[PDB]
């Protein structure tokens, strides 16, 4: 969501869904340190500013 | 007679599969917790388990009530051999008509769950047998708060799914696949309805 | 005492067949656990523990209606009444008492017979990860709790997996309070 | 009255102790016998003539019994006259169609016992089958058994003509059906001796249905420009065989055919294979259902159409571990509508092939949606054309080479 | 009294069980005899001089046939279609009526010990390896 990518914040993420993603990070042969990193990373950008 | 148990546990043990239904299908794996010998369990209990059904999205609660018409096709057609253990003479496997089995299970299965007959049976002659009992046993005993009548009978109709299970399971004891539908139908003096196909 | 009043609570309760039904309903709804989580059995001890929980807490204040019994205290007392007016009210069976521990705490819980798992066959691939009867665990750690004590319960062993019996090895780990109704001030 | 009778043939068989004796009590069915003409009362009917062939059944079972201490071949050469009576009196107007199978089997069983002559029972294959239809788990097994020999020792390859299969194919057929239907550890000689003749005739057009080997899947993983493809564990029935077996993996737009291989040694139950295959398709897509083919050639197509719809979804994505592809991009442009395509260059060079794909005619590199192929290319430019352009899509085709 | 083969046949004409209790055999030498008799006698079952009709709720025995010294019993129960067949051989019957009750009480111990297993809890539902292993278990503990 860029409306506030310049105003007080930058990279906060807008609406989507992240269940969905995860079923298709299961769903591949991810490692699971690396799904640990990669959810990390969307859990982080769930709601964050820069 | 035969070895008894009590029917005060069993009625209760009948009224809570949809507990079991929800906590099946929503728990694939405000939620509570508990513990044992190094371990826990998450629990969740029946109030707050019903009450996800009223806010239940359309393909979410379609999908719990095959598992309830389920477990009584289970239940049914493992009954209806120890019921032909029981007496059940005269009629056969393929079965020409339909009344001589319909005279079958308001007298011989419904009075070994809830003790009584099918007081009403109406003869659509196509095919479309009409049972009809007054004072059905395990909702006896449900209520809603003061007079909010309405929001009731759509929070309890998951519970009408065990009898298309009870009369799918001994129908495919003697042979084949249906059609069931279940309806409320109240009295004219001191209801509930259930389809043949 | 004790077992006149449980035959005397036998002469005017509702009843019905052991056999046939029951054993067919608990066993169906072992059956969707094993297929609904889609055959795999360390998960479905787990669930019918936390459905055996639910359906004992209201069980119990049907028993105190049933009997006028005081709140148990004790490990004597609580012993003597689940042998005795407990399982012989609801299931008409009747355990029996061994393996007391030191310090009166910790007993076993023998079950003779069982309306639960009677006339089943355990198949094979759940020889080391199944507890069938595990609804009577959900029963006494969810009934027990409701006359203030707590307790923690668990098969040791079963007749479908071992020669050795049914039972459960109950442990009082402490005996919980009554609460002043108030904060404060 | 007759069943009454029967009651009398059970009367003196329960007072019979000389056998000797009991063969005069044979004499008491020539008295049943003197009830046969006492019984018929017409000529010919339906529930006449099934109430009077199972007294002559008993007869011809005592008739049978009676040379139990031992007429040369008289008894051999005579005692099908007799069942083929009862059978043609058994087959009178009424659905009693297992005596005639088992009647016409019977009288197989003494064709046989002579020299390997004419076949009833291999001439009706379909009801050699039809007898395992039903999983006849062990009269069938003796029925193609006598069968297998029947038409080994003939030596004239000239079927039936039921369908005209005169060559080595019924054979197969009958020493498939004999090796599924037998025991696992017992058939070593039974499945050498029979498999031994179509390695010599490989008639080898055998399309089967794969019920003594079985298969398993797994993950999916990567390789040197190549697919990992479903790693697949498989079970055993037999001694050996030589195939090269491949997987079918199919999307909702087309079919993969992925986790091929050349050869194979399976002798060792949970077989466990790789299944490298190269040729990914559909940019390794998700969405690739398993039509699940799995035909293992050995020496014929051993199919297994394991079809569903089951939405498992064997996702098997792609990865870019230092392999040659090819990418598009459109940058550095002028104020004009272009593309670009570079591709992670390497040693063998093959051609590939771009198309735009929309439900209009979107882009347009010449009139019409075409394709500008070519061989060892490294960068380029591709021009377009007028539509409501926002968001097109593409498809290029590379067959690289770099592979086989 | 001790039978030398029981049979039991499903809805349709697929057997579910052709056991024999002396299993391994110095004279098993084929598993044919005893077969052939049970393919007979589901054709036995439509035959018009033998009828079992249909009013009470203990079906009933019959005394079908006699072939290789070895007599077959037969009880079409009505309800679940279920053809079970059993054979005896022909010297161990003594032509009273206390083995034949006897041999009726042999049906309702194994009409009863099959549905038992058809509402074992655990399984799933169709012929499958586990009905007939655990059949078999069963009627070794039947039958030494």
């Amino acid at each position: 969501y860029d409306y506030d990518a310049f105003k007080e914040n930058r990279i906060i993420r807008l609406l989507k869904t992240s269940i969905d993603l995860n079923k298709t990070k299961s769903k591949i042969r991810n490692l699971c340190i690396e799904k640990a990193v990669l959810d990390k990373i969307l859990i982080c950008l769930n709601k964050v500013s820069r | 007679s035969l070895p008894k148990v009590s029917q005060s546990v069993y009625q209760m043990l009948l009224n809570e599969m949809v507990p079991l239904a929800m906590g099946i299908e929503r728990q694939i794996s405000i939620k509570r917790l508990k513990i044992e010998e190094h371990h826990t369990v998450d629990i969740i209990r029946s109030h707050n388990l019903i009450h996800e059904l009223y806010k239940a999205d359309e393909e979410e609660k379609e999908k719990v009530l095959a598992r309830l018409r389920n477990i009584g096709f289970q239940i049914g057609l493992k009954l209806s051999e120890l019921l032909i253990f029981s007496n059940n003479p005269n009629l056969k496997f393929k079965e020409m008509d339909l009344l001589l089995i319909m005279k079958f299970i308001c007298r011989d299965v419904w009075k070994q769950i809830f003790g009584k007959q099918i007081d009403n049976l109406k003869t659509n002659h196509r095919g479309t047998f009409y049972l009809l009992d007054y004072d059905y046993r395990p909702i006896q005993s449900f209520s809603l708060e003061e007079d909010a009548k309405n929001e009731e009978l759509k929070m309890i109709e998951p519970f009408l799914e065990i009898p298309v299970g009870i009369i799918r399971g001994v129908l495919s004891s003697l042979g084949y696949s249906s059609e069931e539908v279940i309806c409320l139908a109240s009295f004219i003096d001191r209801g509930v309805s259930f389809h043949v196909q | 005492s004790l077992k006149a009043m449980g035959e005397e609570i036998w002469k005017n309760k509702t009843e019905k067949i052991n056999t046939e039904l029951f054993t067919l309903t608990y066993g169906s709804i072992v059956a969707q656990l094993c297929q609904d989580y889609e055959r795999d059995f360390n998960k479905v001890n787990d669930h019918l523990y936390s459905m055996g929980y639910n359906i004992g807490c209201r069980l119990i204040e049907d028993f105190l209606a049933r009997t006028a019994l005081p709140r148990c205290e004790n490990l004597v007392k609580t012993s003597e009444v689940l042998s005795k007016c407990a399982f012989k009210i609801f299931l008409n069976i009747t355990p029996n008492i061994t393996n007391w521990s030191h310090n009166k705490d910790t007993f076993s819980l023998i079950l003779d017979e069982n309306p639960l798992a009677d006339f089943v066959e355990l198949p094979m691939d759940a020889m080391k990860s199944l507890w069938y009867s595990n609804i009577l665990c959900g029963v006494l750690k969810g009934s027990l709790e409701m006359v203030q004590l707590d307790c923690d319960v668990w098969f040791v062993s079963d007749i479908l997996r071992g020669d050795s019996q049914t039972e459960i090895k109950v442990k009082l780990n402490r005996i919980l309070k009554d609460e002043i109704p108030i904060g404060e001030d | 009255a007759f069943q009454l009778i029967k009651n009398f043939i059970e009367s003196i068989s329960i007072e019979y102790r000389k056998s000797v004796r009991l063969l005069e009590f044979k004499h008491y069915f020539i008295t049943s016998m003197l009830s046969y003409f006492e019984f018929e009362n017409v000529s010919n009917p339906l529930l006449c003539e099934i109430k009077a062939e199972l007294l002559m059944l008993k007869r011809d079972n005592w008739v049978q019994g009676v040379m139990a201490t031992s007429e040369t071949v008289f008894q051999e050469n005579f005692l099908t006259l007799t069942k083929e009576i009862l059978s043609l009196f058994n087959k009178c107007e009424g659905k009693r169609q297992r005596i005639v199978d088992i009647l016409s089997i019977e009288i197989g069983l003494l064709y046989y016992q002579g020299k390997k002559y004419e076949e009833a029972v291999s001439l009706f294959l379909s009801c050699y089958e039809y007898y395992t239809q039903t999983n006849k788990n062990s009269i069938g097994l003796k029925i193609l058994q006598v069968f297998i020999d029947s038409l080994s020792h003939c030596p004239k390859l000239d079927v039936l003509q039921i369908d005209g299969e005169s060559v080595s194919a019924s054979a197969v057929l009958t020493n498939a059906f004999l090796n599924i239907l037998k025991l696992c550890k017992d058939n070593d000689s039974k499945e050498i001796w029979w498999k031994k003749f179509m390695d010599l005739q490989m008639k080898v057009h055998l399309a089967r249905a794969n019920v003594s080997a079985i298969e398993v899947n797994l993950k999916s993983y990567g390789f040197p420009e190549d697919i990992s493809t479903k790693t697949m564990r498989l079970s055993l029935k037999n001694m050996g065989g030589d195939v090269i077996v491949f997987g079918a993996s199919d999307f909702l737009l087309k079919k993969g055919e992925n986790k091929l291989i050349l050869e194979c040694r399976d002798i060792m139950y949970g077989e466990f294979s790789l299944l490298s295959f190269e040729i990914i398709v559909e940019g390794i897509t998700f969405v690739k259902e398993f039509p699940e083919n799995q035909d293992e050639f050995i020496v014929v197509p051993e199919i297994y159409c394991k079809e569903s719809t089951k939405v498992l979804v064997k996702q098997a994505h792609n990865l870019n571990l230092g392999e040659y592809a090819l990418e598009l991009k459109s940058v550095q442009s002028d104020a004009l509508e272009s593309l670009q395509v570079e591709v992670e260059v390497q040693k063998n060079i093959g051609n590939m092939k771009n198309l735009p794909v929309s439900f209009s005619m979107d882009e347009i590199q010449a009139r019409k949606r075409y394709n500008t192929p070519f061989e060892n290319v490294r960068l380029e430019y591709y021009l377009l054309d007028q539509i409501t352009a926002f968001d097109l899509i593409i498809k290029t085709s590379f067959t690289k080479k770099n592979d086989q | 009294l001790r039978p030398c083969f029981v049979s039991l046949i499903d809805e349709s004409d697929k057997p579910i069980l052709i056991y024999v209790p002396n299993e391994a055999e110095n004279e098993m030498n084929d598993v044919l005899k005893y077969n052939v008799l049970s393919n007979i006698s589901l054709d036995y079952f439509e035959s018009a001089l033998v009828e079992w009709h249909s009013l009470d709720s203990k079906p009933l025995l019959k005394s079908i046939f006699q072939l290789e010294g070895v007599s077959v019993f037969a009880m079409l129960i009505k309800q679940t279609g279920l053809k079970i067949v059993i054979g005896f051989e022909q010297k161990s019957l003594s032509g009273a009526d206390d083995e034949f009750e006897a041999i009726n009480q042999i049906f309702e111990t194994v009409r009863k010990i099959y549905i038992r297993v058809k509402c074992n809890p655990l399984l799933v539902s169709g012929d499958e390896k586990s009905i007939i292993k655990s059949l078999e278990r069963k009627f070794d503990e039947l039958f030494i």
